[PDB]
């Protein structure tokens, strides 16, 4: 019984990691290494490194 | 005859000022579209947008 609940929690964990995304992009599912948001009018970026939770 | 001839010079100067006024009236909208184009490009540079926003 403990083994079955452990497997069910690991599957729910992978599902919740898959669903962590906003308008097709994410910093949690591991689909990308980083997202470069704007920092100034010249186009310099403010990098935010992705932190995979899968 | 010289004083009479000067009137054509004044007419040419006024015509040139009118032409430059038309060019500035076009330059207003050209600068505005250039500013909006820089806005669209600077927004498109972001990698967090999905493909539909970029399109």
């Amino acid at each position: 019984a403990l083994k079955a609940d452990f497997e069910s929690l690991r599957d729910q964990l992978q599902k919740a990691a898959t669903n962590a995304k906003f308008n097709g992009v994410s910093l949690a599912d591991g689909s990308t290494t980083k997202l470069s948001f704007l920092a100034n009018e010249d186009g310099s970026n403010f990098t935010v490194t992705a932190q995979t939770l899968s | 005859a010289t004083a009479s001839s000067l009137n054509s010079v004044k007419d040419s100067l006024q015509r040139g000022q009118s032409t430059i006024d038309v060019a500035l009236a076009a330059g207003d909208t050209i600068t505005d579209l250039l500013t909006k184009m820089k806005e669209k490009a600077l927004a498109a540079s972001d990698t967090s947008l999905n493909t539909a926003s970029f399109n």
